[PDB]
RNA sequence: AACGAGACUCUGGCAUGCUAACUAGUUACGCGACCCCCGAGCGGUCGGCGUCCCCCAACUUCUUAGAGGGACAAGUGGCGUUCAGCCACCCGAGAUUGAGCAAUAACAGGUCUGUGAUGCCCUUAGAUGUCGGGGCUGCACGCGCGCUACACUGACUGGCUCAGCGUGUGCCUACCCUACGCCGGCAGGCGCGGGUAACCCGUUGAACCCCAUUCGUGAUGGGGAUCGGGGAUUGCAAUUAUU
């Protein structure tokens, strides 16, 4: 039965209506599986069905609840980011935006030119690790 | 790895046949559905589910990695 | 006989042996029946001690190889109460009498060895024990399901089950049965 | 009959549903947000396990003398896996144990007792056998 | 001296010893023990321990 | 006088100390009934003495079991081992020498280790390997 | 007045150790003073495993040394001068002693 | 004749015999108290389930540690020169459970960076003996020991259920193991209490295992590398990210 609809687009990315619920949400960036069981608890729906038998009117509020986080009492801490940095609150970011603020964070870095964008600009690991034995690829030899 | 899908969702011909398996088949388990017809194995899991419900199977053993169901027990 | 013990639900009277030259290697009814196959054992210190435990044990000991099932002899034991729920209701027969026939049909009777000769491979066909012949068995045809269930919906309790099937058929359309005659087809050969 | 003589899996699945259904307990605002222990990787799948810690909880307290929120976890407590790095075992949450201890205590079916930390009031292990026999009453043990 | 002639040193490898030759890395802490591995070995006879296992 | 005998079993570290007293029935481990005890796939070989044996070797005692040692396995060879032996002892005692020996001699049929002690015990870890006989890789060159 | 008093008894050697509680159980039952027997507490092992080589070379070898230290402890209840009296006499060998004002 | 071998020492498997136990238990009631009819019965009474109550009760099977005993190819049948022994079997725990200790002679083996063991040579106030900030982690390659994985004999979420060797502040110049109560999603904070330890932490209520949900053969939820943002704790200080 529910023959009804099945592959979609949403915010960005498309996705399927093969999978269950949560599972499909978190293909989407920003969102991990830990994140989607929470926001459909909020929404008051199913996630013991499959996302083609979601209809328009319950996905429309599934972004709501979703990108107003603080204001469907989900925590602060349960948050991707807390005070961004100068940007002075709270932040909740999601699929294209994602990648947006990250290369921001990279320029800054070599902005100010600290330690960390040198690390990334010469492309070299960046957490204490050693380069040593690890990375390879490689060829060229003596 | 092979490249291979399932249907996650029902049509009338699943339907039918899923009705008239039964007397011609003394083991059904959600794997051998999934063989005999094009169907993904929760989906099969559950379709099972319906048919114990009309009394068309019969369970036989339960685990938690395997359900076993049999005929009518008339041979 | 008036306090017989079953499988708690399986007879371990009529059960055939069809060899003169496997019985008394066949463990299954002298008084060798159990409700489960898990013990204790003996099954060395003396070379003379491994025919003298059931064969529904020695098949759940050689079931949990691979490295990450060692030590895992229960989860085991789960596998086996399917199995033969399985083969019973598939074919009929009482599912001891089917291990029999297939242990009896997929042990080989010929196979071949090595023998240093002028610095150049040379093989001998030889002959087998009986003891041998069970120990053959058993492996080839755990080895089959132990295969198939490695990346498919099939768990490993429906494709054990219905390796015994045709390993206790004549069938031919098994992993036991296949490698047998292989074997024996090298053995004809460097005769 | 004595808990002991029935089965436990059974015993709790039963005890969670009492509860729930006599509109029992007082719970946390924290319910959709919730690990549930330290090791875990996912919130639960179930949206009753208040209730349902409630029932384990009430279970132990009649086995074993009662000891404090520590105990508790200790009796929850199980394997972290760690990615690359080889398993430990670790004790989950306290902030959940001490909310279900303490609305167990507000129904008075639980008790700061003797020698500083939890034991069952004799109301409690009343009711606790009361449902016990039921469940004998219903299948059959 | 006077306000640099030291750097505290008071946990770590650098602020214990050991009461045979003052010697640091090799030592055993258990007991209340502060001897270096290679010359507890030449007193291990003399009342301390004695092989049996 | 007041008939009670005790008797103990083994295997590798677990004691199973089970008295046998005059009674009819009930027979009991940890203050729990002996037909669910829980890993309960191992469930049909504590009951085989009983089962094998019938019940008119138990027409006349209470045995109860206290329990401590081992895992999960291994205790339930210990509480077998125990039971099996206490009903031998309390006929070769109170009742008479042929009414135990028809008896010892239908166990030692099936013998399972249900009249002795399994003398194996873990063998102690030597170092330049892992366990008790492995030996770490050796590299040349 | 009488009061209980408990003598723990403790050493490394267990011949030496055992006939000095003998003999404080002896100058008691002499006296007749209702004292309790030896109760031979566990012994312990203090372990000590370290490498045999001084700067590593070579296989990798280690060494098992143990000590193992005895307790055991006679319970008394008489007048604490007979007591002390008793305690002093007839103790040659290395071998500790501790006297207990009282217990319950 | 001697050394090494075995003998020996330690360790493990066998004692309802001996010795004796509020820092170890059991049993027995007395129980009174709680509890449910839970069992015979009725809900009483009798019994069951554990805790407080237990004793100037009884006992030492279970726990503990000392002295002893036990195992010898001893017995039986084969085989052997009928010697030394070997094989099978009875009895029963099979003479072999595992370590420690270990000869003569040798190596241009390793260690002057354990040594206030040590020869000789070198350096010694512009010091090779002290403070501050840096490095021993720097990466086109190569090699070795390991760890985690490639799933369904699985992962995930609930529920059920079992151990053993140890260790601990009162020590160096300064520090321990933690119960319990409270606050916090978590990391953690905070208030009180015990333990020199068969006494307190801890009847160390550990994992795999076990039972029921969910996922479905898909580089998938397998895998968690890499990496962004934020919160804690240790220290004088955490940048190259201590945890």
């Amino acid at each position: 039965p529910e023959k009804f609809q099945h592959i979609l687009r949403v915010l960005n990315t498309n996705i399927d209506g093969r999978r269950k619920i949560a599972f499909a949400i978190t293909a989407i960036k920003g969102v991990g599986r830990r994140y989607a069981h929470v926001v459909l608890r909020k929404a008051d729906i199913d996630l013991t069905k499959r996302a083609g038998e979601l209809t328009e009117d319950e996905v429309e509020r599934v972004i709501t609840i979703m990108q107003n986080p603080r204001q469907y009492k989900i925590p602060d801490w349960f948050l991707n980011r807390q005070k961004d940095v100068k940007d002075g609150k709270y932040s909740q970011v999601l699929a294209n935006g994602l990648d947006n603020k990250l290369r921001e964070d990279l320029e800054r870095l070599k902005k100010i030119r600290a330690h960390r964008g040198l690390r990334h600009f010469w492309g070299l690991r960046v957490r204490g690790q050693h380069t040593k034995t690890t990375g390879r690829r490689g060829r060229t030899v003596g | 790895r092979d490249k291979l899908n399932n249907l996650v969702l029902f049509d009338k011909a699943t339907y039918d046949k899923l009705c008239k398996e039964v007397p011609n088949y003394k083991l059904i388990t959600p794997a051998v559905v999934s063989e005999r017809l094009k169907i993904r194995g929760s989906l099969a899991r559950a379709a099972l589910q319906e048919l114990l419900s009309k009394g068309l199977i019969k369970l036989v053993s339960k685990h938690r990695a395997q359900v076993i169901y049999t005929r009518n027990t008339k041979g | 006989t008036p306090d017989i013990k079953l499988f708690g639900k399986w007879s371990t009277d009529d059960v055939q042996i069809n060899d003169i030259s496997l019985q008394d290697y066949i463990a299954v009814k002298e008084k060798y029946a159990k409700y489960l196959p898990h013990s204790a054992g003996r099954y060395a210190a003396k070379r003379f001690r491994k025919a003298q435990c059931p064969i529904v044990e020695r098949l759940t000991n050689s079931m949990m190889m691979h490295g990450r099932n060692n030590g895992k002899k229960l989860m085991t034991v789960r596998i086996v109460k399917h199995a033969f729920e399985i083969i019973h209701l598939l074919t009929g027969e009482n599912p001891l009498q089917v291990l029999v026939n297939a242990i009896i049909n997929s042990g080989p009777r010929e196979d071949s060895t090595r023998i240093g000769r002028a610095g150049t491979v040379r093989r001998q066909a030889v002959d087998v024990s009986p003891l041998r012949r069970v120990n053959q068995a058993i492996w080839l045809l755990c080895t089959g399901a132990r295969e198939a269930a490695f990346r498919n919906i099939k768990t490993i309790a429906e494709c054990l089950a219905d390796e015994l099937i045709n390993a206790a058929k004549g069938s031919s359309n098994s992993y036991a049965i296949k490698k047998k005659d292989e074997l024996e087809r090298v053995a004809k050969s460097n005769r | 009959v004595t808990v002991k003589d029935v089965n436990q899996q059974e015993f709790v699945r039963a005890l969670a549903a009492f509860l729930k259904k006599s509109g029992k307990l007082k719970v946390p605002e924290w319910v959709d947000t919730v690990k549930l222990a330290k090791h875990k990787e996912l919130a639960p799948y179930d949206e009753n396990w208040f209730y349902t810690r409630a029932a384990s909880t009430a279970r132990h307290l009649y086995l074993r003398g009662g000891a404090g929120v520590g105990s508790m976890t200790k009796i929850y407590g199980g394997r972290q896996r760690n990615g690359v790095m080889p398993s430990h075992f670790s004790r989950g949450s306290k902030s959940v144990a001490r909310r279900v201890l303490q609305a167990l205590e507000g129904l008075k079916m639980v008790e700061k007792d003797q020698d500083w930390g939890r034991k069952l009031t004799p109301q409690g292990q009343r009711d606790l056998d009361r449902i016990a026999g039921q469940v004998a009453a219903a299948k059959k043990k | 001296q006077q306000l640099y002639w030291s750097h505290p040193r008071k946990f770590g490898q650098g602020s214990r010893s050991c009461r045979v030759c003052s010697n640091r890395h090799g030592l055993i802490r258990k007991y209340g023990l502060n001897m270096c591995r290679q010359c507890f070995r030449q007193y291990a006879k003399d009342i301390g321990f004695i092989k049996l296992d | 006088p007041l008939q009670s005998v005790q008797v103990f079993g083994r295997k590798k570290t677990a004691t199973a100390v089970a008295h046998c007293k005059r009674g009819n029935g009930l027979i009991k481990v940890n203050g729990r009934p002996l037909e669910m005890i829980e890993p309960r796939t191992l469930q049909y070989k504590l009951l085989e003495p009983v089962l094998l044996l019938g019940k008119e070797r138990f027409a006349g005692v209470d045995i109860r079991v206290r329990v401590k040692g081992g895992g999960h396995v291994a205790q339930i060879y210990a509480i077998r081992q125990s039971i099996s032996k206490a009903l031998v002892a309390y006929y070769q005692k109170y009742v008479d020498e042929a009414s135990k020996k028809e008896i010892k001699d239908i166990l030692i049929q099936y013998d399972r280790t249900l009249l002795v002690a399994d003398p194996r015990r873990c063998e102690s870890k030597k170092f330049g390997g892992p366990g008790a006989r492995a030996r770490y890789q050796k590299s040349y060159r | 007045a009488i009061h209980r008093i408990r003598i723990t008894l403790t050493s490394r050697n267990v011949k030496s150790l055992e006939k000095v509680c003998a003999d404080l159980i002896r100058g008691a039952k002499e006296k007749n003073l209702k004292v309790k027997g030896p109760v031979r507490m566990p012994t312990k092992t203090l372990r000590i495993t370290t490498r045999k080589t001084p700067c590593g070379e070579g296989s990798k070898t280690w060494d098992r040394f143990q000590m193992r230290i005895h307790k055991r402890l006679i319970d008394l209840h008489s007048p604490s001068e007979i007591v002390k009296q008793i305690t002093s006499i007839s103790i040659e060998p290395g071998v500790e002693v501790e006297v207990t004002i009282a217990d319950a």
